[PDB]
């Protein structure tokens, strides 16, 4: 009775996921095997603001916080007020193709790129690094959807939701995360660390032709 | 007194008792001059200034306060605090934890200037949220005058844990005035300085028996100077952290010094 | 034992060549960004022997240094003076004189943060 | 909302040098071996190295014709703003650049080269001894070819102070498409790696078109900035 | 009065032969052991911009130098007027002036002409003088017909900015130092009959930026005559 | 001592074995950019391939570099008595089955220009 999500989530460029060798402010990392993770709250944090600019935004939407977003937003990702239920989790995940990167050479796992930082009164170098995971890096991925009967705090009682309201919330998965890929993951505040590349996408339980029609949105991405 | 604090916010709780209450003049007289003193009238008066002290006196030293090593920047800014009952041997005191940590040490320096030297005092100090039960809200609290009471030389506090027993003469010295007043003092003029620094340092503290923490230690201090500080005064700043880390007791002090600041926002 | 203590000294003993010392940390980057790598896969192995894969990994450390310390005036005097050729000639037997090993090197790039200004 | 990219191909005309420290250099020591590519180590042009060198053009361009001086990476004007960003105003800017890793390697094995970059000595004769300091300056071969992918979100502006969303005409994405191929050219006259004024680092646009990939556009603004933008 | 990046066009001409040489170059042939500086993709023959900096930077530090004559040792020790152009670490300027790169533009013409090779094998001598023995050598040189072309830029006035007049004299301190160029060496092996170069429709123009009217036809003048 | 995996500890002391003449050494490092910038261009590629053997289309790229070497002793002396005692040419040999001997060959020298930037000044 869970509609999970497969996958396989790729990047092509550096990553740069903040964490908080003399590096100065490091990428985030399993603490058992500190290889580069991807943490679960920037991808929920990262949709939530892209998808409370696309499906809201349209509709002359100032929006100043997650709380009052629209009802399709608060469907997956819940909140305080309304709270129609946490539908939507995010499985945290880690790098995965490891051995395989180290079989075709990049055996350091994280580059530093050097940077520059040029004032304008003197043209003096100012030097400055971050860490970037490899571009070849290679995640596994999951998301677990739920056949979801829904938690009225309003008076609306056990309204479990209908078929149209599921093609409604796989509209904005796929809307979600093919937006990321025209967009960020981590940082490099409009600099080119996070651009991804989904790969292997597929809903999958854990009615039967509702199945095939939501995997189609899901070859949308 | 938890809906107010710029900080945490956490219900403290204080007791205190006065020790060895039962040979107040049992024993209190006859050990200079073989005991001719012992007398109704000259056993009568301090449980005549008890009744002022523990009953009276203690308005004046929570209703405007001297000593402000957490909170300053006011002298009688009042304590936000409210005694449970003032009455004789026992004081039980339950407010915001920030105002009682320093009025717990300031009563007892209004103590210390009346017996002078012969009445000796252990305290209890907890920080508790506001919804906690009062009965292990006095079972625990129960233990922080249990263990400093347990000290030998019976004139202590214990603060939180009872693995922190501190002195008297420990506690305003060593650990306020010399080691909180070392950490936050270096950003003060930068106040909202990273705490999401000073909680990595206390680890180390706990792993002080191993070798290497050595070497994370000065790693982590000079990880906070460049060029974007004055670093006028950076390298007596941690060596002062610095020979504080290798001995076993004066680290013992640091880590309620870390408290104060990271419980203080 | 000595190896976590000897790095509070052979530091000091840098040659500073106009006070300032010569020996910037950035001029090891590609080397203490090789073995913090080194220093995770070894202890997350759990054989005290070293796995053959990681037998060579070393091996590529070894090299990088005798490179980079030839290729540099301040790593010039840097190894010698800690003695970490020394230390590396004999590091294949196991992960206890390599987990010694990184962190004595953690001692010195420690030592060498706090034995200097170093601003970002 | 749409999501407005900008395709196309880089190409350098000179020799292009871009390389940071030392990050890894096993055999070929070098002065500053460039900026590779980690799992294979093809040449690339940081999305950093493109960025500032735009940014900077454009602070020079509306400078000194008003005059003033642009002298922090925060207090240029609104146009240089809104695109890279800002931290006062619009903390977030609006193109997203990339970096790019070599695309056209098998024509530049077709063509014959064999080492991807090359090894330009030069020298530097001092005027007392007249002697001549050596140098090993390396670059990358002249006729190779980077992608090129800025992608550009619509107007929206909500984190400013007053005008909360107040989405602006279709007058300010053609006066942002304007810049960017302006930014674009004032990039094809003049160097973009290491050592220009020198002869190297100058690169060569082509295929500069937009395109919606995720949105809705009309077609009487797309072809105005699509013709705003190939021109140039 | 705002912007201006004065593009300059012309065509690079060797007359004599040309040996600006590349030390260790990857050609692999034989006695091309002293190459010249060549494409790595086409392998045609080339001309860096360095050289002609560090052409133009020498031998106008010794022109307007050596007048004078304080013999400007190092390449800061030249005046503002030389580096205003070519660039200092005094001032930490980025130069004023990218010389760019060139390539053989017309090798077309080169087999219309019949030129087979494009680098002809100019042999030398060494005769000593008590033994009087022939000591050859093959020194290697361009075709001396081949033309290349010509791209330099100048940045206008950002810092509060250098007026009407530091454009003109400046952009005339480049012609002037330009036709010295022409009657002299360019190459390696000079004062021998070698590099010597001549050049041709040097013109400026508006590239990019609001360059003005009056002060483009002033610097359309030297540039077109030397 | 097995020599293959000696193979990156002989590096050490076949670089003591070519003879410094003046005391100072005879093959500088300016002399070997075409072996060095022309390598890391089949370092590159030879970790790419995921497959055991190599490529066709790749065996020739070692064959220019093969004759580069047998070229580079005739055009200096200084490389000529690098190569002959090192052994460079039998690695180069029979290689054309696999990788294993190519990546042994791709490690090989680049520890040699290792120790030759330690047993000299390579000052700035």
């Amino acid at each position: 009775a869970k509609i999970e999500i497969t996958g396989t989530i790729t990047v092509v460029t550096g990553l740069h996921i903040g964490a908080g060798g003399a590096v100065d402010k490091p990428v985030v990392r399993d603490p058992l095997t500190k290889w580069p993770m991807i943490p679960g709250t920037s991808l929920k944090g990262k949709v939530r603001t892209l998808l409370s600019r696309q499906y809201g935004a349209d509709t002359e939407t100032f929006y100043r916080k997650p709380n009052d977003d629209p009802a399709q937003i608060r469907r997956l990702f819940g909140d305080t007020k309304e709270y129609k239920t946490g539908r939507l989790v995010f499985r945290d995940t880690k790098l995965t193709n490891k051995d395989d990167l180290e079989a075709r050479g990049a055996k350091t796992l994280t580059e530093v790129k050097f940077e520059n930082a040029i004032n304008r009164v003197t043209a003096k170098a100012n030097p400055r690094q971050m860490e970037r995971v490899i571009p070849g890096s290679e995640f596994a991925f999951s998301l677990v959807y739920e056949v979801s009967f829904g938690t009225p705090d309003e008076e609306q009682k056990a309204s479990l939701p209908s078929s149209d309201e599921i093609i409604e919330d796989f509209n904005a998965i796929a809307r979600g995360l093919k937006l990321l890929e025209l967009d960020y993951l981590g940082g490099s505040g409009t600099r080119g660390y996070g651009q991804v590349k989904f790969s292997d996408l597929k809903a999958r339980a854990a009615d039967r032709s509702l199945l095939e029609m939501l995997n189609h949105e899901l070859a949308a991405v | 007194y938890v809906k107010r604090a710029s900080g945490i916010a956490r219900l403290g709780v204080l007791r205190l008792d006065v020790d060895n209450l039962g040979q107040a003049f049992t024993h209190g007289f006859m050990k200079q001059g073989n005991g001719k003193f012992n007398t109704i009238s000259r056993t009568a008066a301090f449980s005549r200034m008890l009744s002022l002290f523990f009953r009276q006196h203690i308005n004046y030293v929570l209703k405007h306060p001297k000593l402000r090593p957490l909170t300053g920047d006011d002298p009688e800014r009042s304590r936000r605090a409210t005694i449970i009952y003032s009455g004789g041997d026992d004081v039980f005191v339950v407010g915001a934890w920030d105002d009682v940590i320093e009025f717990g040490i300031e009563l007892r320096e209004r103590f210390h200037e009346f017996t002078q030297g012969k009445l000796t005092v252990s305290a209890g100090i907890g920080m508790f949220p506001d919804k906690y039960p009062i009965s292990v809200m006095a079972r625990e609290v129960g233990d922080l005058e249990g263990a400093a009471k347990s000290l030998p030389g019976k004139n202590g506090v214990a603060l939180f844990d009872p693995e922190f027993t501190f002195r008297w003469d420990e506690l305003l010295s060593k650990v306020i005035e010399e080691k909180y007043r070392h950490i936050a003092d270096y950003f003060r003029c930068n106040e909202e300085r990273g705490m999401a620094f000073i909680y990595k340092l206390l680890e180390l503290l706990d792993q002080r028996g191993d070798r290497i923490t050595e070497a994370r230690w000065v790693y982590f201090l000079m990880r906070m100077r460049g060029p974007t500080d004055d670093t006028t005064r950076f390298q007596q700043f941690a060596n002062r952290l610095h020979q504080w880390f290798q001995d076993p007791s004066d680290a013992k002090q640091l880590k309620t010094a870390l408290h104060l600041y990271i419980y203080r926002n | 034992d000595d190896y976590v203590k000897q790095a509070e000294q052979v530091i000091r003993g840098l040659p500073k060549k106009n006070g300032d010392f010569e020996l910037t940390t950035t001029q090891l980057r590609v080397l203490l960004s090789l073995t913090a790598q080194l220093f995770d896969e070894a202890q997350l192995s759990s054989d005290q022997n070293l796995s053959p894969a990681l037998r060579d990994k070393v091996q590529y450390l070894r090299v990088r240094f005798v490179y980079q310390a030839g290729r540099e005036k301040a790593v010039r005097v840097f190894v010698e003076r800690a003695g970490l050729l020394d230390e590396l000639a004999q590091i294949g037997d196991s992960r206890d004189r390599l987990l010694k090993f990184c962190h004595y090197m953690e001692a010195l790039v420690a030592y060498k943060k706090f034995l200097d200004p170093k601003e970002t």
